[PDB]
């Protein structure tokens, strides 16, 4: 048995290990396409406080072809990984980042509190947590426009029930593990019309 | 501004009842709100808590019983109590919700429910 | 997640300096509310984010803390501030209220 040389790996260590991630509202989304998918380079980061896949096997993603590889990266705190999840309701998966029902992919979820905290206060990663309406799966929304609560009009100025929707996670290292940084990078497969062309060694 | 409170009656073991909150100067559909009780010479509990989306999260208590509502154009917040039992007999306080930019800012006056005989 | 109060055995004479505090499980972030209680009456904000003072309420009233300590004072304890005051973690999604301090003129 003898096949052509591994030639193109996938860029997961870019993925993985970036020196900083995007924040939740404003999540990264980077397109797989023409590479040969080592998912072996996964585990040989940290220990994953999260690897749960759904749809696929977790040993069987080396024999499986998809058209494209979809992969987010964000920080979110260690209280709402659990909302990284088909079919599940809260701050993050309502307002900032909404899977849906029927996913294909997985979501690995690990702690970086050595990385993303700062002893006086990490005031960079932000969150969403005003909104009037639940996101559509796999949704964007990045907006910085004052929210209203009253019923006075709001022209665009913070004030009286005049907020801004954005707020900032002020990671510390003297935090619990619930607010600790947790990086998430999920991992969607696509199965469309195209050729797949992302495989595996 | 105002959240006026209406509703609260004695209700037998297994009755079902209704509190309404007419909210005035806010906007219940994009705000979050907040049902609290406190019994009888106890603490402050948390009960319900529906989000401007339309998301609903309950006390592991109340789970699978109690239905938190919210009706537009009356500008109504309510709260369903299907199944009650004797440790429900509290005074029940519907609040706009502010989280980590002020909390439970603007409270209603609170309705009593007392479930027995 | 836990929210440990001091106990309600607090009595300050007229003019007094009252402290409360709280005490967390686990670390937390500043955003600790506090909200005072009189008999028959609803609960009324009081200091947000641990730090801010709300509108309408008397400059007597400071908040002050970080990680798992909060503390809530009222530099003069005038007469209208025999209430319970009570802790709440302000994002949490289940309610976390801390078992309120009752505060007496002595
Ligand atoms: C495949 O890789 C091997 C090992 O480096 C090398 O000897 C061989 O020439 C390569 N073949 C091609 C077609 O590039």
């Amino acid at each position: 048995v003898r096949f052509p040389n591994i030639t193109n790996l996938c860029p997961f260590h870019e993925v993985f290990n970036a020196t900083t991630f995007a924040s939740v509202y404003a999540w990264n989304r980077k397109r797989i396409s023409n590479c040969v998918a080592d998912y072996s380079v996964i585990y040989n980061f940290a220990p994953f406080f999260a690897f749960k896949c759904y749809g696929v096997s977790p040993t069987k993603l080396n024999d499986l072809c998809f058209t494209n590889v979809y992969a987010d990266s964000f920080v979110i705190r260690g209280n709402e990984v659990s909302q990284i999840a088909p079919g599940q309701t809260g701050n993050i998966a309502d307002y900032n980042y909404k899977l849906p029902d029927d996913f294909t992919g997985c979501v690995i979820a690990w702690n970086s509190n050595k990385l993303d905290s700062k002893p006086s206060g990490n005031y960079n990663y932000l969150y969403r947590f005003l909104r009037k309406s639940k996101l559509k799966p796999f949704e964007r929304d990045i907006s910085t426009e004052i929210y209203q609560v009253g019923n006075k009009p709001c022209n665009g100025v913070a004030g009286p029930n005049c907020y801004s929707p954005l707020q900032s996670y002020g990671f510390r290292p003297t935090y619990g593990v619930g607010h600790q940084p947790y990086r998430v990078v999920v991992l969607s497969f696509e199965l469309l019309h195209a050729p797949a062309t992302v495989c595996g060694p | 501004v105002q959240l006026v409170q209406s509703g609260g009656d004695l209700a037998p073991p297994g009755g079902s009842l209704r509190l309404s909150c007419e909210a005035s100067g806010i906007i219940v559909s994009s705000n979050y709100m907040t049902w609290v009780r406190q019994a009888p010479g106890k603490g402050l509990e948390w009960v319900s808590l529906i989000f401007a989306g339309g998301s609903t999260f309950y006390a592991d208590s109340v789970k699978g019983r109690f239905t938190v509502s919210r009706d537009n154009s009356k500008n109504t917040l309510y709260l369903q109590m299907s199944s009650l039992k004797p440790e429900d007999t509290a005074v029940y306080f519907c609040a706009r919700d502010l989280r980590e930019m002020g909390g439970l800012d603007f409270w209603g006056q609170g309705a009593l429910v007392t479930v027995s005989s | 997640i836990q929210m440990t109060q001091s106990p309600s055995s607090v009595s300050a004479s007229i003019g007094d300096t009252v402290t409360i505090t709280c005490r967390a499980s686990q670390g937390i972030p500043s955003w600790v509310a506090w909200y005072q209680q009189k008999p028959g009456k609803a609960p009324k904000l009081l200091i947000y984010g641990a730090s801010n003072l709300q509108r309408g309420v008397p400059s007597r009233f400071s908040g002050s803390g970080s990680g798992t300590d909060f503390t809530l004072t009222i530099s003069s304890l005038q007469p209208e501030d025999l209430a319970v005051y009570y802790c709440h973690q302000s994002d949490s999604l289940p309610g976390i209220f801390g078992g309120g301090t009752k505060v007496e003129i002595k």
